[PDB]
């Protein structure tokens, strides 16, 4: 994997933050999120 | 000619602008 | 609702019994007299024998313990018709269940007041669009 | 247990299983039965997200916009657009290996790369952009007109500026606003951009922001418009031998009518375009005068539609326009009805009468561009059935529509759902009947036995528009006849474009295309008859007489009455999901065969073999797999890889569907149950427990997502197929 | 949890009540038919929504009416 | 109530304001989440995540910047620094802990204690010293990480 195109450096970090980071943070919010046991 | 290094970053921050008015229309509608 | 008696059947267990949820949400019991030791079959699976006299058990619902019911009253040569059910909670707290006043729902008895009555039709049901926007359905109003 | 999510049903939050979750995710959009839901709230939410919605359009189109400019070869292909491959974006994988990175390392690129078959090169090529510069900066535009509708959307949602029921309901207003603004001046600012970039552009002129004040889009300038004469801006037109983005060729005019196809791109003359946008554009601004607003001219749609009865409809249309405008589900219904139809209309016309320039020759994406419309638009269909199945069970008020068009169409339903019944029982037994015949015929060694029936009539049509193969002569065909002695300026160009068997205008037909008609008719025919049967027994039947009472969607009602699963409006929405997929796929599979045999110049193989079912299980299924299979093997990979792996994951999700549609729910429930058991007895794993019940699904919950999986599986599937067969074939 | 509703058109033969499983229904006393007694569901609490009561039914479409509602531990079946 | 500035949970008396920046349903639910904040956590929990990402950031401004910066011992020297600073900053919050927590300790919460303090420090220093040794040891194999972000080894 290389990229000739500008600024080729983005890719080899987005691809795990749009792929590892991203869903997991966002999985664990809404996980928490509808397990809240507030009022309803 | 191809496109700049700097065009690609200034991208991502102008994109910073339609992120954060995203933020608040979608916690607004959860009103 | 003082305090349950009777034997338990003998049974030598099952997987099919009281989960977690008997001791964290609820439970239910189902007394009965039987005037043999006799053979039963278990809602949660197998063979069981009932003792002579009074009988206590516990079933994880209450729809096992009114099939349980439905058995002793259905399927014995002399009929067991005074088997009561209730609702248990971890508390202690025991809520007589079945039969409600004293009397199987299925034969009228005084005292009692209609719910969920209709004075009306299934098919005299306002349209819906003209309860749209409220809470309630056709059959709620 | 208490739980909050969703905050919007206290009935969902109360439920301990994983259903609650489920539900909480089908449930959302469903505004109407929201806790606590009024009428100005919802119309005043459903504008807030148009806005959001309509921000998330621009965004899509600003990413397609930034990643052609940036990692695409836009520049390149327009040097040699018949050579070159268009490129989508760059591929970034780790799992790749080498001979995977070899084979979509392509199209010239150093990096790996996709092929792009949107057919938004050629879009953007004839809009007259030619740089990655003016795509990024449209990207960069699209991502701020994003934020502006996207602040919009936020602020309609404040004290203030929340617009009134009143104002959602002031249809008057809106129609002449729509009609006048958003379809006349829209398309009057594209008459003037075509005029101003895309027609200069093409004949080398750069016109872009910083000459497009100095540069008049013709010689003589708005006075010939302001004084008379207008024969001025038809001047000198693209001569025949006009070479595209040069000036070899190339004339002055802005606004023609010589129609047919510029001779080198093979699609529309950009000029007649114009024209064409110019002339709707005063057509709609006209109609955008029609209702009354705020100066007591115009019309009441009301008063129309009261005054609009007859002595055999009853009580006409009357207070139908109470029962439309207080009913988003009838007006909705509308609108994707109306949108399937233009979609189907778009996708018809833009392979047969295409305007972007070299679009005609890259058969991949012009396939690809067909189907996917063709497919969007039988969703939209499926989608105004069913929600005209939910107005009449949520909205429909009978005593303000008795004896009105509406209460009259429920009041012969039997006889619409029987006719319905009867013309799909007439096409299915007679069009099984000659496909099988000629099977039987055909494999007996006696293909000379089969039952072909010439399409007379639609090749009459194609002779009325001058299409002389089939020798009829009639209205256009013939010379001698009025309509084509009018002296019309369009006539020759569109003579010589149907008269050429170069193009797909109006392409020759045969006793295959006949057949295959047919079969269109009974699928068009049965997903209707589903739907609209669903819709009028929605509010009841005589299984249900109180069916209404009960809601679009719910499980059945029970093993009673006989039994009634897949009893509901919602059930019949289902049913008629899989017509639609089987119409689709016999429309597609039609036109992809018959374009194979076109752009390969072998008609012959779909006119022999189309007659019979075998022909197309061998000649098309079967043969054009070859290389779409070989895309990865035990020999190596090429770059069909990725669409082989996509097909086998079309057909796994296909039959996964297959299993929440075959087995039901009790069966599942149970199995659970002892799941449930087992990890309440395994130490260890007993220091955790759930915080939702496991339930097995839903009734409709599998039936939903059963039919979810089998319409991924199926356009994943054929996706796969047509892209890699026509790929490996021309591509 | 689900909702029960009884109609006049009852009949009053009790087979609503034969067939529950989990004692929602009664019958209690009433006057518009000859058996003078009607159905009455005052525990739909335990009620799970089987639709026994309405497949027992005789009257020209039901007199007892089930609507499923929202769904609790009890409405769900669950033993656990 | 146009006002987005109000008194601080009520009360006009108290020397604090409400404000977006101090008290919004961001900034509420963000600080109040946070490893020292967050409901029901252990001392040692919030000193282990705190430390984890403090030791991690903490790698930077020396492996830059640092004398060694121009070395063939960069990294090393920032993994030094770092860690040093930490040893430093664990030896600061166990001395805090041993002067503020002297007499009698209040029930309110675990982590304002004797004992929660000094284990709020034990998952501090364990969550630093980790934090820095791993944030050290990926850029020392950056190489071996550009090859698996890049599919070198496939
Ligand atoms: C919907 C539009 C869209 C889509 C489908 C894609 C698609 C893709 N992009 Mg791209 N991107 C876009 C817009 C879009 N882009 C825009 C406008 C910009 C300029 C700011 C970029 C800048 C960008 C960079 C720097 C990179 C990509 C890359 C990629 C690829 C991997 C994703 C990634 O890691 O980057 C993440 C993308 C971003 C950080 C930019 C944000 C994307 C837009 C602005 C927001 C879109 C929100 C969307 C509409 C919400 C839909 C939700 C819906 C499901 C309900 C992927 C094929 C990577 C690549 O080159 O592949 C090899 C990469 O490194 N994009
Ligand atoms: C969503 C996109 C995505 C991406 C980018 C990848 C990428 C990758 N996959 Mg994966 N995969 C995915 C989804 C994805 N996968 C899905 C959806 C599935 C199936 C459901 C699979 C199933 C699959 C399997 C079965 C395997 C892979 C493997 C791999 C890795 C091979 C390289 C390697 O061996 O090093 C491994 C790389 C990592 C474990 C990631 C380390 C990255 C950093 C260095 C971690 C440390 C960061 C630091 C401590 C914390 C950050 C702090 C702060 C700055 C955020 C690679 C990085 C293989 C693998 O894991 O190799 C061991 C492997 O066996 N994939
Ligand atoms: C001239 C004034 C004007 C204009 C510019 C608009 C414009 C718009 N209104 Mg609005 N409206 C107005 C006045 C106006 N309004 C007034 C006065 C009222 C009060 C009576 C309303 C009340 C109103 C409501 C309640 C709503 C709107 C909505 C909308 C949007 C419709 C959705 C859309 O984007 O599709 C755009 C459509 C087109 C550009 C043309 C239609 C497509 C054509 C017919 C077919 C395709 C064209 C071509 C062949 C295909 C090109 C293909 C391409 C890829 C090459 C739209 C942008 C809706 C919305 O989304 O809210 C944000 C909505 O909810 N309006
Ligand atoms: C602009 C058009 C439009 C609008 C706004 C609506 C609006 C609405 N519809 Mg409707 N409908 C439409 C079009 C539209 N629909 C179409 C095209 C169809 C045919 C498919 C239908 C058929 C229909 C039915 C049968 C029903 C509705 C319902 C509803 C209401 C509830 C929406 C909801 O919460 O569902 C929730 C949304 C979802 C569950 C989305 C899941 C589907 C996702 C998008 C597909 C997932 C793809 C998957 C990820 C594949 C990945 C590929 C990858 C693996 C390679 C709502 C008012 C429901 C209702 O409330 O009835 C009154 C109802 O039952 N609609
Ligand atoms: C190849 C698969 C297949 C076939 C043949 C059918 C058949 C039919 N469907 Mg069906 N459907 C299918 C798949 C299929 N469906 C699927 C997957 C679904 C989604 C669940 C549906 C859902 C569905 C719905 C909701 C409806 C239909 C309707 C119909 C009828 C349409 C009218 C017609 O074509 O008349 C002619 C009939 C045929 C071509 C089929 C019969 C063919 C045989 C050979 C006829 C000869 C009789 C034979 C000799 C009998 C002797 C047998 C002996 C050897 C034992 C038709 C009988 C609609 C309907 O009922 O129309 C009134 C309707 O409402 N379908
Ligand atoms: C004096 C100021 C200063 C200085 C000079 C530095 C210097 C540096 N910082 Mg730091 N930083 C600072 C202040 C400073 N920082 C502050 C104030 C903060 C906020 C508290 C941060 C937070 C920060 C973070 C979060 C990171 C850095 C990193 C770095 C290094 C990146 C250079 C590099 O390796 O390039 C090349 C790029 C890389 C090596 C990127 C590494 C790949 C990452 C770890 C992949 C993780 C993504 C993936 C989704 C992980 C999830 C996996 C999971 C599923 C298991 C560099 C030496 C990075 C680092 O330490 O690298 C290990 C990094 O992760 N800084
Ligand atoms: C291509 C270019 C197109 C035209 C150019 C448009 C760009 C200019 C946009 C300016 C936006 C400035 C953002 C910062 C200010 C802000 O957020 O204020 C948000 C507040 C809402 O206050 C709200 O007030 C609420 C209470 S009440 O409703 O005020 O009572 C309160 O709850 C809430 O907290 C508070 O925020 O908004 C206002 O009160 C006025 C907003 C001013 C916006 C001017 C837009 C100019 C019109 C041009 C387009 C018209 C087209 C219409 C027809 C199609
Ligand atoms: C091949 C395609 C045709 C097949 C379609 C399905 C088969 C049609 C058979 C249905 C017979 C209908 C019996 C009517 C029952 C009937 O007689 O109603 C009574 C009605 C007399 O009342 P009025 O005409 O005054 O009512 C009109 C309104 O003003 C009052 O509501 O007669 C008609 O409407 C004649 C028009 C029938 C419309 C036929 C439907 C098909 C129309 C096709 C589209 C027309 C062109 C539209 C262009 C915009
Ligand atoms: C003062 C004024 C006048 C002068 C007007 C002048 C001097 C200029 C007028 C310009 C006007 C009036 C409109 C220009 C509009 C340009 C638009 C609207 C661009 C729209 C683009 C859209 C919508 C999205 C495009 C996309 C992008 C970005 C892409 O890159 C790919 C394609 C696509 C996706 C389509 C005159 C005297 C005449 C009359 C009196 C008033
Ligand atoms: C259910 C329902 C509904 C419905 C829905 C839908 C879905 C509908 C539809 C429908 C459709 C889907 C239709 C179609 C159509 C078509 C038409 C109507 C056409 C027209 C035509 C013509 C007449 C043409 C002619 C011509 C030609 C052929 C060529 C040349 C030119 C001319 C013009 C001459 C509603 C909601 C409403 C209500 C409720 C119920
Ligand atoms: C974006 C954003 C933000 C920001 C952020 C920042 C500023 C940062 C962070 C960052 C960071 C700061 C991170 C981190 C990370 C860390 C880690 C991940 C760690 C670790 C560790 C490990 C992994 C391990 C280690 C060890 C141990 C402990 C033992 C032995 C040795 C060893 C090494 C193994 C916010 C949210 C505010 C807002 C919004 C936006
Ligand atoms: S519910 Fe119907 S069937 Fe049952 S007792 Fe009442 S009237 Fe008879
Ligand atoms: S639906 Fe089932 S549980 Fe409910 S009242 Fe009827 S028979 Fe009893
Ligand atoms: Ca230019
Ligand atoms: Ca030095
Ligand atoms: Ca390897
Ligand atoms: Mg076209």
């Amino acid at each position: 994997m290389d990229g000739s195109y500008a600024a080729s450096y983005l890719p080899w970090i987005l691809i795990p933050m749009v792929g590892w980071l991203f869903p997991a943070v966002t999985m664990g919010l809404l996980f928490i999120h509808i397990e809240s046991e507030g009022e309803g | 000619m191809a496109l700049s290094d700097t065009q690609i970053l200034a991208a991502l921050v102008v994109a910073l602008l339609p992120a954060f008015l995203a933020f608040r229309l979608s916690t607004e509608l959860y009103k | 609702m003082t305090e349950l008696s009777g034997q338990p059947p003998k049974f030598g267990g099952s997987t099919g019994g009281l989960l977690s949820k008997a001791n964290r949400e609820e439970k239910y019991a189902i007394t009965w007299t039987s005037a043999s030791e006799q053979v039963f079959e278990m809602p949660t699976g197998g063979a069981a024998i009932m003792n002579e006299g009074e009988n206590l058990l516990y079933l994880a619902r209450k729809e096992q313990c009114l099939a349980l019911g439905t058995q002793l009253r259905t399927k014995f040569k002399p009929k067991i018709q005074d088997y009561k059910i209730y609702r248990v909670y971890p508390s202690g707290e025991v809520q007589y269940l079945h039969p409600a006043d004293g009397v199987f729902p299925e034969k009228v008895n005084e005292g009692r007041e209609a719910q969920g009555t209709k004075t009306r039709r299934i098919g005299q049901n306002p349209e819906p669009v003209t309860i749209k926007f409220s809470g309630k359905a056709p059959y709620e109003v | 247990m208490a739980t909050k999510f969703p905050k919007f049903s206290q009935d969902l939050a109360q439920d301990p299983t994983t259903r609650r979750i489920w539900y909480g995710i089908a449930t959302a959009h469903d505004f109407e039965t929201h806790d606590g839901m009024t009428e100005e709230n919802l119309y005043q939410k459903i504008f807030a997200s148009h806005f959001g919605h309509i921000a998330i359009i621009f965004l899509w189109t600003s990413g397609t916009l930034f990643h052609v400019a940036w990692q695409g070869n836009f520049e390149q292909w327009i040097k040699d657009p018949l050579n070159i491959r268009p490129i989508a974006h760059a591929i970034w994988d780790p799992h790749f290996g080498e001979g995977a990175v070899n084979a979509f390392t392509q199209a010239g690129a150093s990096n790996p790369v996709n092929i792009a078959y949107s057919g938004v090169y050629h879009w953007f090529y004839t809009i007259g952009m030619t740089t990655n510069q003016e795509l990024y900066s449209g990207a960069v535009f699209l991502l701020v007109l994003a934020s502006l509708f996207l602040f919009a959307g936020w602020l309609h949602l404040q004290p203030k500026f929340r617009p009134s029921l009143a104002w959602f309901k002031n249809a008057e207003s809106r129609l002449n606003h729509h009609l006048a603004g958003l379809f006349g001046v829209s398309s009057l600012a594209w008459a003037g951009h075509l005029v101003h970039v895309a027609i200069p552009e093409a004949r080398g002129q750069h016109v872009g922001w910083d000459n497009f004040l100095s540069t008049p889009p013709h010689p003589a300038g708005l006075m010939p418009f302001f004084t008379g004469n207008w024969g001025v801006y038809a001047a000198d037109p693209d001569t025949a031998g006009h070479i595209f983005g040069t000036s070899e060729g190339a004339g002055t005019a802005i606004l023609t009518f010589l129609g047919g196809f510029h001779p080198q791109t093979e699609s529309l003359w950009l000029t007649d375009i114009a024209h064409h946008h110019l002339a709707i554009a005063v057509i709609f601004i006209i109609a955008g005068h029609m209702y009354r607003t705020n100066w007591g001219i115009g019309h009441s749609i009301k008063e129309i539609l009261n005054a609009h009865k007859g002595p055999l409809t009853g009580a006409g249309h009357t207070n139908l326009y109470d029962t439309i405008n207080n009913s988003l589900h009838f007006q909705l219904g509308l609108a994707l009805a109306s949108l399937g139809v233009i979609t189907s209309l778009v996708a018809q016309h833009m392979y047969s009468l295409p305007s972007y320039a070299f679009i005609a020759q890259d058969h991949t994406t012009q396939a690809a561009l067909y189907t996917h419309h063709q497919y969007i638009a039988g969703f939209l269909m499926v989608g105004a059935f069913a929600h005209g199945a939910i107005f009449f069970v949520r909205d429909y008020d009978p005593v303000a529509n008795k004896d009105n068009v509406l209460a009259r169409m429920l009041e012969h339903k039997e006889a619409l759902i029987s006719h319905l019944s009867w013309v799909s029982l007439f096409l299915g037994f007679h069009t099984l009947g000659l496909y099988v015949h000629n099977d039987v015929v055909v494999a007996f060694g006696t293909p000379e036995k089969q039952i072909l029936i010439e399409p007379v009539f639609a090749q009459w049509i194609q002779a009325t528009s001058g299409k002389a193969l089939y020798g009829f002569d009639v209205l256009l065909s013939n010379p001698d006849s009025i309509a084509s002695t009018t002296g019309a300026a369009w006539l020759p160009g569109w003579l010589d474009a149907i008269n050429s068997g170069t193009n797909s205008l109006f392409l020759t037909i045969g006793p295959g295309d006949f057949l295959v008609h047919h079969a269109i008719a009974l699928g068009l025919h049965t997903t209707a008859l589903i739907l609209i049967k669903g819709a009028l027994d929605a509010r009841g039947s005589k299984l249900m007489p109180d069916k209404k009472d009960f809601g679009y969607s719910f499980p059945c009602d029970g093993p009673g009455r006989g039994g009634t699963c897949d009893i509901s409006a919602w059930d019949a929405f289902y049913l008629a999901m899989f017509w639609m997929l089987n119409t689709l796929g016999w429309l597609t599979f039609y036109w992809h065969w018959k374009h194979l045999g076109v752009w390969s110049g072998n008609v012959a193989q779909f006119n022999e073999n189309s007659t019979y079912l075998m022909g197309w299980f061998r000649d098309y299924l079967w043969a054009n797999s070859a290389q779409l299979i070989n895309g990865y093997n035990p020999y190596g990979v090429n770059n069909l890889s990725v669409w082989a792996w996509m097909f086998l994951f079309g057909h796994l999700v296909w039959a996964t569907g297959f299993m929440f549609l075959i087995s039901w729910r009790g069966y599942w429930q149970e199995l659970i149950e002892t799941i449930v058991w087992a990890h309440e007895r395994t130490p260890l794993a007993n220091l955790v427990r759930w915080k939702d019940k496991p339930v097995a699904l839903s009734i409709v919950q599998a039936r939903l997502v059963g039919l979810a999986h089998f319409t991924v599986g199926y356009v994943l599937t054929y996706a796969a197929f047509l892209i890699a067969s026509t790929a490996g074939k021309f591509g | 949890s689900h909702s029960v509703k009884i109609y006049d058109t009852c009949i009053g033969c009790t087979q609503c009540v034969r067939a529950c499983p989990l004692d929602v229904l009664e019958m209690v006393p009433w006057d518009g038919c000859k058996a003078a007694q009607i159905a009455s569901s005052p525990r739909t609490e335990d009620c799970v929504g089987c639709k026994r009561c309405e497949t027992a039914c005789p009257t020209d479409f039901l007199s007892i009416r089930v609507y499923l509602g929202a769904e609790t531990t009890r409405s769900m079946g669950l033993a656990y | 109530s146009n006002q987005v500035v109000q008194a601080y949970n009520g009360d006009p008396f108290v020397g604090h304001l409400s404000t977006p920046i101090s008290d919004s349903a961001f900034t509420r639910t963000f600080i109040g989440n946070l490893p020292a904040y967050r409901k029901g956590l252990s001392p040692i929990l919030r000193g282990l995540e705190v430390g984890m990402a403090h030791g991690y950031f903490l790698i930077g401004p020396w492996t830059l910047l640092g004398p060694l910066r121009d070395s063939e011992y960069q990294y090393i020297g920032g993994l030094i620094g770092a860690l040093a600073l930490i040893l430093v900053a664990t030896a600061a919050l166990s001395s805090y802990g041993l002067v503020t927590f002297q007499g009698e300790q209040g029930s309110g919460d675990t982590l304002q204690t004797a004992d929660g303090w000094s284990q709020f420090a034990a998952g501090f220093f364990v969550g630093g010293m980790g934090g820095a040794f791993v944030a050290y040891f990926l850029l020392e194999n950056l190489s071996v990480v550009d090859g698996i972000f890049r599919g070198l080894f496939n």
